[PDB]
């Protein structure tokens, strides 16, 4: 499963947000590894929008237009147990709940991060 | 048993698992449960990338096929929609069991009832009216063809959502659609 | 057990088994599977001889009934559509078992839910839209009435395909149509 | 066992069991049967008192919700339609067992497939065309939403019969309507 | 269950009809008590129309307009086992089958009474 | 079951084709006997068209118009185990797959014959 609970990350416009998603695999989890990150924007009604994906040993991005080029996995070895990603140059539009799904049949886990972006620094 | 032998699904919340027009551009959620000689099925399809997010003006139909071998085991190659790494098999929790399906013919459409060369026959079809987006102002039809895109000793399920012609700049998305068929075994 | 006690069908590929307008002029494929208090059913009807191959100009509706006795055993006489020699019973392979149905009430429509004198009540009906030939340009309606053509202590299933009025020189043929109902037992 | 653990219903012929617009003004007959990962359901609603017997000119939609807790046990308080004293539980004969449902999550709509915040998503919906009175001249739509009127750790079923706008001085009454969904467990 | 079989009651216009419906309860019948009377008028096509109801320890009437104010339970203690009702000032329109449903989960019973109303006395 | 495999019969226009379909019955096959012959014409799109039938101890023909009067069972005792038929005065339109279905619940068997008709003799 994923090593961290549902959390809230508060950043400032322009900064970069690090969305942690580390996981441990069980001996039973013998199926192929899939890592999907979805987002439910606060500004609109869309829910569970695909942001980035790791399937069949390949990375697939370019799903959520407004987030183009600003999302990348942080680790250079996902299989090792780290699905974390970075959202660079945060904008107020990036506010919403980001979800990390890590699957290895029969294994499945997910984590929800509520990202908040503030015009200028301070959560004081 | 850790898994349920009466259910074959893609898991309730699959990741993009089809490359219909372009790589991993769609999510196909499919669940099949065997109730004696009848399979109760619920299918749902939604575009997540490319033209499937913006139905092209000329598009009138969007469809997918699932082709199985003589043991009822899915074949992950054209024209099967689900990609090779996609989850498909017995249900185990919110995921899929890694066991191989050994009772596959219990989920396959009966070939006596739906002969391989009979896909054009009304009987090899279950057609219903439904709605794009689930929006009752956007009616569409769903046709499920049994064993029409077969092999020999093989089986198949085809899903065609038609009447899309007059729906533009809308992502392609269906409601959970029900269907059923007589089983081979 | 050689047969499946949870399924009652006409076999997947019956021969002409009804004399609706003339002798053995139609094929009725019907499969009923018991899932607890609900029966999942799939029916299909197709004309093979006489006027059923060329829908008459005046025809607006084509329907069939299946009347059962107090034990849930089918009665092969007017108005039951299936002829006396037609296959109907537990499923055994691609055929029917010769055993007599002893759990028939498990497949009969519940009379508390669908009282014999209530056939006109919306609740004793399951109505859906479907298509002649399976052709989405030829919409028709299918109404399944529960216990409307009954006896007393008896049960029945009625299938009416209506809206045919505007379909001519076409053989009468329906897609595999699904339906379900609460069971007596 | 005296009761059937695979079925949850309101009994086949419930008395007025809902106070939608006014006290006990409607009869909701609902039966859910678990077939592996899929629940086969049949719902029916009919007005028996007040405005539900004479659809108001402005009425466009009539709907009901059933909200369950984290154990899949029904909560008999707003907005749940069934009143507190109404029958709901395992089937035992033509009635309900007094045992508490201990396998409730087997009948609840899967939250991975139908996330609580996703009621607006087409996938959390199963939409079909049907007919008021069961009269094919009075088409209406039925939309079943999964987990849209939820809590957290909770579950729900919503039924909306819309398109009523153009049906006046008619009692509100639906045919037995089928539907199904993937189960939580 | 209910203590009497399906019967036919023949009365004259203006008179009052006593529709008996007494029942016995089993130890198993531990669910709440519901008593519903329905009617299928002879003059029209309606069937199983709700006439009067006893649910949640309360009486509910005013369901069948044409029978307004002319229907009441006869007993002052239904729970004791008597769901009988009276239809006062019978009219020819009252003809039809009246059904008594007594329920106490898992228990359920019903009785059907065919009421006939004649312009003037005589069944002789 | 049926005593012969799926075969291909090549004849010449005008000739008569003998489509063999002999079967053996099992002691279990205690249900009524049904013999149905269907055809899937090569010239058109129709499939599994009823040609001739033996049901309830009676023969029924006149299903496939284009084949009227040119089809008859060859044996004078079908029950003995011979469902064979003859297609007289073959025409190019007769080309297609002919199927023989022999049923005796729980027993069921079928055979497919691919009939080819040539303008003038020769398969040489």
């Amino acid at each position: 499963g994923i090593t961290t609970p549902e959390e809230m990350i508060e950043k400032a416009k322009g900064e970069t947000a690090y969305l942690p998603c580390k996981f441990t695999l069980s001996p039973e989890d013998q199926g192929p590894l899939d890592i999907e990150w979805l987002i439910s924007p606060a500004d609109n009604q869309k829910v569970d929008q695909v942001i980035i994906l790791y399937s069949g040993d390949k990375i697939y991005d370019d799903y959520y237009p407004d987030l183009k080029g600003r999302v990348h996995f942080t680790s250079n070895d996902l299989k090792s147990g780290d699905a974390s990603i970075n959202v660079t140059n945060l904008q107020l539009s990036d506010i919403g709940t980001y979800q990390c799904k890590v699957k290895k049949a029969p294994g499945v886990a997910n984590k929800k991060i509520h990202l908040v972006v503030l015009v200028k620094p301070s959560g004081a | 048993t850790p898994y349920d032998p009466l259910t074959l699904w893609t898991t309730p919340d699959p990741p993009p698992n089809c490359s219909l027009i372009q790589e991993l551009d769609a999510k196909l959620t499919l669940c099949l449960t065997k109730n004696g000689s009848i399979v109760n099925g619920i299918v749902s399809l939604v575009g997540v990338k490319g033209n499937l997010l913006n139905i092209q003006s000329t598009t009138t139909t969007v469809g997918v096929h699932l082709v199985f071998d003589e043991q009822g085991r899915l074949i992950t190659s054209t024209p099967t929609a689900l990609v090779p790494q996609a989850s498909w098999g017995y249900r185990q929790g919110q995921s899929v069991s890694t066991n191989t399906v050994t009772n596959g013919l219990g989920f396959m459409p009966n070939v006596s009832a739906y002969p391989r060369p009979n896909a054009s026959e009304a009987k090899s079809q279950m057609v219903s009216l439904t709605y794009l987006q689930g929006d009752t102002s956007k009616p569409i039809t769903m046709k499920v063809a049994f064993n029409g895109i077969t092999s020999l000793n093989g089986y198949s399920l085809t899903f065609m959502w038609s009447g899309l012609s007059n729906y533009i700049n809308q992502p392609f998305s269906t409601p959970s659609c029900s269907f059923s068929y007589i089983t081979q075994e």
